[PDB]
């Protein structure tokens, strides 16, 4: 039933603190549709978010983080929202029975990655000078090298079939957009083996040149 | 709890080395939006980061802002306040010159679980005229917490969010 | 020996009566933790047991079902209908059979806002067995009957604690199975025995506790207690005629005690886990029952 | 469905008993047309749906002719109009039918462009018959001979049922399917003036009618017509002019008594208005949503019918239920006939039933 | 409620047979409830359309709908439809001329227009031309081409050409192949079964192929491709295959602590797709007082990327059944083999491998069948006594043929799939003989709805020894159950036992016979309980079932009186209803069969509860 | 082997009609119109265009084709150069 909003707010407070997950998005949900413009309604979506999130409940995480930057497209708070974002995008990806048997996600759907990745562009672009950017940063490089390790997984099984220029297509794009990588040094003998069994060795030779002047 | 739900593997990324071109080379690398800008650290990683909703004041709250901005017996928060200093929190500001109003408190050591031991503070008030209402700040000092000294834009303002309710409490 | 045997037999259905009785919660699932009054059931099970004389059974009951309904103010009760198939395998001294039962019935259950819940079922079957034994001259043969099982119960669920609930309940079930008759004229000897339409009545008074976690971090549904049951009615009586003289068998009474059950924890939506217990009786009448344990990982 | 309908109440002043039963065949059944008998010289000529159409010996119910119309079914939709020596008939097939009464079989046979719902009517040597389209054509009786086809105006949401066209001064008014009541000069097809007397008085067009499907009738130079949504008008045949209005309407069958005017409101109420006001005189709310059909005038007295069989008898001055009648349980769906002070009723299998008093 | 229907103004074809194809029904038949008698108007229009199409068809080209109404009594109970036509006239296709910018495939258009003359005009026809001749140069690769057709028509000498004009545009080629939605099994699993190689001329029909075999690799619920162009260069086309991964596998664990069997002990898992892999992995294990029983199975079916599987299996089977000696006999058998196997063509594929077994057997109940093996064998013991034992090891080579062509991976609806096994002996093995078995499963549809479907499953098998000797009994065929004639008893049909006394002794328990043959017609409609979003996850059939398996090797003379086992003629029969389930614990079956031509022995079992494989 | 090695096919192709168009002397835009938009190029040193044709039944010797387009780097036709390639093997 209805009631001041003391009381209520701080049971679910009190229950976040206790981390009855449950409990507590029921009664943030029930207030927050009660008055779906109260005070302070805002720290109720906050909150929202960071119930969906530790609950395991991602696609209502996302639906909401998209519902409140559209309701409140500026705040002293956005890269809290956007960095949640990101979390939960990350978190979608890279888990399953092979975080048990340790097998590498990493030939397997890159997109969840790639758009966890634009959002933390988004925010380390926006506010460098908030206190999530270096944590952001570090998801970057991570997220940059499994991408990069995605495509190197294509372009080897393509050789392996024998496309011979499919390969140079996606080590091409390889290189346009993973300049600091392995996968692309690791990358660069599978355009020369590609560039040899074509009869054309002219960008042959040019390929073992920048190989052997970045190999060391 | 408190941390991200993930593992902290990505904390053990590889290096972010780039490649030069030789002589009578070029590369056409810088053609995406795949750029990474170089930033400071001092940031907390791992699980270090504490990610929880930072609680709005419930107004100006920018650095340790906690002035007071519609009353016109507004000066009757300060012997709320005085209610606030008794059985309310059994404990009288530490200077409580209520005569200028300048009633800065002491330093505690409130607690609210969240793996923390306590976390209490000096939140020094001072009232002056401003704005519609009477104005009245809660500039907190140095929060102590199970830290010897230590502060945060998030932490600050769990120091001030115990300050910010019960303030509004008196509404 | 022959007349024996034949209430053997008797305790056998008596024992198919006391296999066909079951819990609320199990039989036609739990009264609560289902938001839907409309829904569907089933109820697999396979016991066993054993008596002096050789006399030892196996049998595996398999039901469905489904129920619809509506809301209401005050009680959400519901009802719907139900088959059921049931297949036993027995051996005694000199006697060793099978019987099958293929039935059709009806369900309903009604529970109050005070936690107080009742449920009633009413079932018609056609029960069939066929079994060889060397006394008497009969041999081997086959005989079916219709048997009408007409079950009600209650119970008074308290809502001891958030995952603990003390819930006593209290079951009285009547069923009526036609008799058979037989001469055993066969071997030479005229040995009739006529066996009549029997109505017997059973009673059940039992206290458990079941503690429900859920949050699938415990997910387990455990039901811990104990009851006991006593047969209200018995009407197996059955004449027989031979060269001695003329006897008559009358059923009787019951006094059995049954105890708790397994864990039964699904933890999440695509896992499951569940064992049960046997009571091993062995002083009283060398009784015992059925206990397993198992459960199934999908990916 | 949840729709009241009040029981009839009992009264009874006199008793009435039917003249004779017919049973012409599977008549009207569950369908919806007006199909009416008419009188001549002591005949009467009954309709069959399904292409029969017999001739009775009035005062006895005795059978003169029968003949039947197959094709496969016929599907009669037009009411029995009857000329010189011959009937005119409309059928649903979209074709008309030249009947040359005692001989049965078709003295001519035409086809129209569309349903012909409208009742057929005779007039200055032409017979003009309403399609269910927005079309009216004028035909000729020797042969065929469709004179014009003027065009009309319909969204597609009209009721069926079509006005009846009427003519005075050589000239033929009829009511449209949007409320466009026109006057057409028949002798050469055309259209002079047209109004719109129904008010689109609601919220969404698709919940609204407003449209007009009774014949009007003339007195003078005053003329009526009535829409179901309603908006009752007074109109002269001069031009398009309103001598008075009234928002009740909603009668799709309405008649005169020279002073005073009868209807039937949609929610089953009936009134009596008189000519300048138009102000009501009674009311019977003991049939509500019931069915009713036209009321006749006889003997100073008003007849009835209903969708459930239950013929009920009106008085001239403030109502009174003088007689109730039962003879079908079914209920009744046709239009009353009157004449040489007999009534005559049809119905689905029994067909014409006609009454004595 | 809608009342009538009428298509009033035509003088070709009755109202009825017209108002037959009509979606929306103007009156319920007597004896049925099949449809209703509601009104729509977005039905009505498409029924319109329909109306159109079925003039249109043969050669009423002049023809347009006049008018349509809708009405309603004066009672809002009842509503009448009319329609008023114009029919036109019946017309005669002229003929046909192509012209456009067509490439150089000219021929193959000319040769697929190709009427046959003095026919009359359908619009069918016509259509199935653009939408064919488009497929057609989308074959070659030309996804965007854009086709015109004008009927003109001469009323005077009723005839009607059409001007069909193509224009090809320009060529295509494939940028990239992208896959979403594999959240778990590796991209090289999707990528290895493609047939439209990256980079290179656009193939419609290479797309189509490529989602066909995803399908029948059978791990995935739905698989939608979707070709879209770059919005950069003007010919490049970029084309992803959205998928749905669903489940596979079981991890199963159990314990049977019970006084009348002591302690039982099952465990096992079994996925066709390891963590997506794409090996396929089966291991599974049972330890009892009475059963001791373990197989392990690992398959890779792309050891090379070419098509080329390797399979290997290895089983323990040592139960040692002793108590009650109930037609049971202390055995154990062990063995092991490897295979490798190769496709030759687009659809089949071949199989071959070796095997070793070995075989102890002791203390034999007697039997007239097997005390022949045995003397075929060379071994004669006593025939009232059992406590012989034998021990042997077989040497094995083993081969299969395999045609598959189905439109999905499982239950599928269209195709046929084909299982040819073969299984001989080698010189040096104790035992000398060989096996053939073969299976059929034809699907064959009656609609391009694809939810009403017909089924024939075949099963075949027959074998023999070799230089005067017979096969083993322990590895003989078996009939009756799931996957075989249905509702009878597991494993219930063909010869039984001739016991020895301890004269002969008939037994009701069977020994399989050397030649076993089944046949089985289903038909498969869909559950109308089943909400549309699970329409696609459960199916029902209606089967009948027919089946025989006997002995090739029969004295019948020696033993004449007992009833004659050589004979094939004594065929069963049995029909029921199916019910598979695929639930998120696996695939289920339900069936409640009533048996029709039945033998002795049957022990019917009218439900049957078959979990895995189906 | 024997076993069925499907066809692959591994570049934009092109025949002799398509050949006889090229004339030194054109911009990129309008020779591009002729003979499609060239799937691989070369990004590294000059901006020169490759028309590679590759063709392998299976089982049977791989036919290439290669027509090196070099071209200054302002837009317009610099050299060509044709190959029937089959050298080797």
């Amino acid at each position: 039933p209805d009631n001041p909003p003391n009381e209520i707010y701080a049971t679910a407070q009190q229950k976040l603190q206790d981390g009855n997950w449950r409990q507590a998005i029921t009664q943030l949900e029930a207030l927050d549709n009660r008055y779906p413009f109260g005070p302070y309604s805002q720290q109720v979506q906050l909150d929202l978010i960071y119930a969906y999130y530790k609950n395991a409940d991602l696609p209502l995480a996302q639906a909401a983080i998209d519902r409140f930057i559209r309701l409140n497209p500026t705040h002293p708070n956005i890269d809290y929202v956007m960095y949640m974002r990101g979390l939960t995008n990350m978190a979608l990806d890279d888990s399953a029975l092979q975080g048990f048997f340790g097998v590498d996600r990493s030939d397997r759907d890159p997109q969840h990655a790639r758009a966890a990745f634009s959002d933390f562009s988004k925010l380390v672009r926006g506010y460098p000078n908030s206190q999530y950017t270096t944590d952001a940063t570090k998801r970057l490089v991570f997220l940059k090298d499994r991408l990069a390790k995605y495509e190197y997984s294509v372009a080897e099984y393509y050789t392996e079939r024998g496309a011979w220029v499919a390969v140079v297509n996606r080590v091409e794009g390889m290189l346009r957009d993973y300049p600091d990588t392995q996968a692309t040094r690791d990358a660069l003998p599978l355009m020369e083996n590609a560039y040899r069994q074509m009869q054309m060795n002219a960008q042959a030779e040019k390929v073992a040149k920048i190989i052997a002047a970045n190999s060391s | 709890k408190r941390q991200v739900s993930g593992d902290e593997a990505y904390l053990e990324a590889a290096p972010l080395a780039e490649l030069h071109a030789p002589a009578g080379m070029i590369l056409p690398v810088t053609s995406g939006d795949y750029a990474i800008p170089v930033t400071n650290g001092s940031g907390a990683v791992g699980k270090a980061l504490d990610i929880r909703p930072p609680a709005q004041p419930l107004t100006q709250f920018t650095g340790d802002t906690a002035s007071l901005l519609e009353n016109g017996r507004g000066n009757t928060l300060w012997p709320q306040v005085v209610s606030v200093l008794q059985a309310k929190n059994y404990t009288i500001t530490q200077r409580d010159d209520a005569g200028q109003t300048l009633t800065t408190d002491w330093v505690q050591w409130n607690r609210l679980d969240e793996d923390e031991q306590y976390r209490g503070r000096y939140q020094i008030s001072v009232k002056p005229q401003g704005y519609q209402q009477a104005v009245t700040v809660k500039l907190l000092n140095l929060e102590q917490a199970g830290k010897p000294v230590a502060d945060a834009a998030s932490m600050q303002r769990y120091s001030t969010e115990m300050m910010n309710v019960i303030s509004a409490g008196l509404d | 020996e022959a007349t024996r045997n034949a209430a053997a037999l008797f305790s056998v259905d008596y024992k198919a009566f006391l296999n066909e009785v079951n819990n609320l919660n199990k039989r036609m699932g739990d009264l609560r933790d289902i938001n839907g009054e409309a829904g569907a059931w089933a109820r697999i099970m396979s016991g066993t047991g054993s008596a002096s004389g050789g006399f030892s059974d196996n049998y595996t009951h398999v039901q469905v079902g489904v129920d619809k309904k509506h809301e209401l103010d005050g009680l959400d009760l519901f009802t719907g209908f139900t088959v059921t198939h049931t297949d036993s395998s027995a051996s005694a001294d000199v006697f060793s059979g099978k019987t099958k039962s293929v039935g059709a019935g009806l369900y309903a259950s009604a529970m109050f806002d005070s936690g107080a819940y009742i449920d009633l079922i009413g079932k018609y079957v056609h029960h069939d067995n066929e079994y060889t034994a060397t006394f008497a001259g009969l041999g081997t043969r086959d005989y079916s009957t219709h048997s009408w099982y007409a079950g009600a119960e209650a119970g008074y669920r308290y809502h001891v604690t958030e995952d603990a609930w003390i819930e006593p309940q209290a079951e009285l079930v009547y069923g009526s199975v036609s008799g058979k008759q037989f001469a055993w004229k066969d071997q030479g000897m005229h040995l009739s025995m006529k066996d009549k339409d029997y109505n017997p009545l059973i009673g059940r008074t039992g206290v458990d506790v079941g503690k429900s976690f859920s949050g699938k971090d415990w997910k387990v549904t455990a039901r811990a207690g104990l009851g006991y049951q006593f047969d209200l009615l018995a009407n197996g009586e059955t004449v027989l005629r031979d060269a001695s003289g003329e006897k008559r068998i009358k059923g009787e009474k019951d006094s059995r005690m049954l105890m708790s059950v397994g864990l039964n924890a699904e933890i999440r939506d695509n896992v499951r886990f569940g064992l049960e217990f046997e009571k091993s009786a062995f002083g009283k009448y060398n009784v015992d029952n059925a206990v397993n344990a198992n459960f199934r990982y999908c990916f | 469905v949840v729709k009241m309908s009040p029981l009839p109440t009992v009264e009874n002043q006199f008793t009435p008993t039917t003249a004779w039963s017919t049973s012409v065949g599977s008549g009207i059944g569950n369908f919806y047309s007006n199909l009416h008998p008419a009188l001549a010289d002591n005949v009467v000529y009954a309709a069959d749906r399904a292409g029969l159409v017999k001739a009775l010996n009035a005062d006895d119910g005795k059978e003169i002719w029968s003949v039947s119309l197959a094709e496969e079914p016929a599907l009669l939709s037009g009411g029995v109009t009857v000329s010189g020596g011959h009937v005119y008939i409309g059928s649903e097939k979209a074709q008309v039918y030249a009947l040359n009464t005692s001989d049965g079989t078709v003295a001519w046979q035409t086809k129209v462009a569309g349903e012909a719902l409208s009742r057929p009517v005779v007039s200055d040597g032409l017979v003009l018959i309403h399609t269910s389209n927005g079309q009216l054509q004028a035909l000729n009786e020797a042969d065929g001979a469709v004179k014009w086809t003027v065009n009309l105006d319909m969204p597609s949401l009209s009721l069926r049922g079509e006005s009846a066209p009427t003519t005075a001064f050589g000239a033929a008014v009829v009511g449209g399917d949007n409320g466009r009541v026109s006057a057409v000069l028949m002798e050469q097809g055309q259209m002079i003036w047209q109004q719109r007397i129904s008010q689109a008085t609601g919220s969404t067009e698709i919940d609204r009618l407003s449209d007009v499907d009774t014949t009007p009738v003339v007195v003078n130079g005053v003329v009526f017509a009535l829409a179901y949504n309603g908006n009752l008008t007074a109109l002269d045949l001069r031009s398009g002019q309103i001598m008075w209005k009234r928002e009740l309407g909603s009668v799709n069958d309405f008649i005169v008594d020279g002073n005073r005017i009868y209807l039937v409101d949609q929610n089953d109420r009936v009134m009596a208005l008189t000519i300048d006001g138009g102000v009501t005189l009674w009311t019977q709310s003991d049939l509500l949503h019931r069915l009713l059909t036209s009321p006749v005038l006889y003997n100073g007295n008003l007849v009835v019918g209903d969708s459930e069989g239950y013929l009920h008898w009106i008085n001239v001055e403030d109502g009174r239920f003088v007689a109730q009648q039962k003879v079908d349980s079914s209920g009744f769906q046709t239009e009353p006939v009157a004449a040489d002070g007999k009534l005559l009723i049809q119905a689905k299998d029994g067909t014409v039933y006609s009454i004595t008093r | 409620e809608i009342q009538q229907i009428n298509i009033v103004g035509n003088h070709a074809f009755t109202t009825d047979e017209l108002i037959s194809h009509f979606q929306l029904r103007d009156e319920v038949p007597w004896w049925n409830v099949v449809g209703d008698r509601k009104y729509q108007k977005q039905k009505l229009a498409g029924d319109l359309e329909t109306l159109r199409s079925y003039y249109l068809d043969r050669g009423y080209a002049r023809f347009n709908i006049d008018s349509t109404q809708v009405s309603l009594t004066p009672d809002k109970k009842g509503i009448y439809v009319t329609v008023n036509i114009t029919e036109g006239d019946q017309y005669k296709l002229s003929g046909v001329e192509v012209s456009g910018n067509l490439a150089g495939h000219s021929a193959e258009i000319e040769q697929l227009t190709k009427i046959e003359p003095g026919e009359l005009y359908n619009g069918t026809k016509v259509t199935k031309m653009e939408d064919d001749i488009k497929k057609l140069l989308g074959r070659y690769g030309y996804a965007y081409p854009r086709v015109q057709s004008m009927p003109e028509i001469n009323d005077a000498d009723k005839t009607v050409k059409l001007r069909v004009n193509v224009d090809a545009g320009n060529r295509f080629y494939v940028r990239k192949i992208r896959f979403e939605g594999n959240d778990t099994s590796k991209d090289a699993v999707l990528r290895r079964e493609m047939r439209q190689m990256e980079g290179a001329w656009l193939g419609s029909d290479l797309v189509d192929q490529g989602k066909e075999r995803l399908n029948r690799l059978g791990f995935f619920e739905t698989v939608d491709t979707d070709t879209q162009r770059v919005p950069g260069s003007p010919d490049q086309v970029d084309v992803v295959y959205k998928v749905k991964e669903r489940n596979t596998g079981c991890f199963n664990f159990g314990i049977g602590y019970g006084t009348e069997s002591g302690v039982s002990f099952q465990a096992g898992v079994q996925q066709d797709n390891w963590l997506g892999t794409g090996y396929a992995v089966g291991i599974n294990g049972t330890k009892n007082d009475y059963q001791t029983y373990a197989e392990l199975s690992v398959t890779n079916p792309y050891f090379t990327v070419d098509g080329v599987s390797l399979g290997g299996r290895l089983f323990y089977n040592d139960f040692q059944a002793d108590d009650a000696d109930l037609s049971d006999y202390t055995n154990k058998s062990y063995g092991t083999d490897v295979t490798l196997g190769f496709p030759i063509n687009e659809y089949n594929s071949l199989r071959a491998g070796l095997g070793y077994v070995h075989n102890s057997l002791s203390n034999m109940q007697p039997q007239v069948a097997m005390w022949r093996y045995l003397y075929s064998m060379g071994e004669h013991p006593s025939t009232s006594d059992q406590d012989n034992s034998f021990k042997t090891d077989d040497f094995t080579f083993n081969y299969g043929w395999t045609y598959n062509k189905l439109d999905r991976g499982y239950f599928p609806t269209d195709g046929s799939r084909v299982n040819l096994t073969g299984k001989v002996t080698i010189p040096g093995s104790d035992n000398e003989y060989y096996k053939v078995t073969l299976d059929t499963a034809t699907y064959v549809p009656i609609d391009d709805d694809h939810k009403w479907v017909v089924l024939g499953r075949t099963r075949w098998g027959y074998g023999d020894g070799l230089g005067g000797k017979e096969m083993p009994f322990y590895e003989n065929f078996y009939a009756g159950g799931s996957s075989t004639v249905r509702g009878f008893q597991s494993n219930t049909i063909g010869p039984k036992a001739v016991y020895f006394p301890h004269d002969l002794c008939k037994s009701d328990d069977a020994v399989g016979g050397n030649a076993m043959a089944v046949a089985s017609l289903e038909f498969i409609t869909p559950t109308p309980f089943i909400s549309d979003k699970y329409a696609n996850s459960v199916r029902t059939s209606f089967f009948w079932d027919m089946g025989t398996v006997w002995d090739t090797n029969w004295d019948s003379s020696q033993y004449s009186g007992y009833p004659d086992y050589s004979d094939p003629s004594n065929i069963r029969m049995s029909a029921g209803i199916a019910l598979q389930w695929m639930s998120p614990l696996g695939p289920l079956v339900f069936s409640y069969a009533q048996p029709f031509k039945k033998y002795d022995g049957d022990k019917a079992e009218q439900f049957q509860f078959n979990i895995g494989k189906t | 082997r024997v076993v069925y090695r499907p066809d692959i096919n591994q570049g934009n192709y092109l025949t002799a009609n398509d050949v006889s168009k090229i004339r030194v002397g054109m911009t990129q835009q309008q020779v591009a119109y002729a003979l499609g938009t060239p799937l691989m190029s070369d990004p590294f040193g000059t901006n020169t265009w490759f028309y590679v044709f590759r063709q392998q039944p299976g089982h049977e010797g791989v036919t290439q084709q290669t027509l090196t387009l070099t071209f200054n780097s302002s837009g317009v036709l610099t050299n060509i150069d044709n190959k029937p390639a089959l050298s080797g093997n």
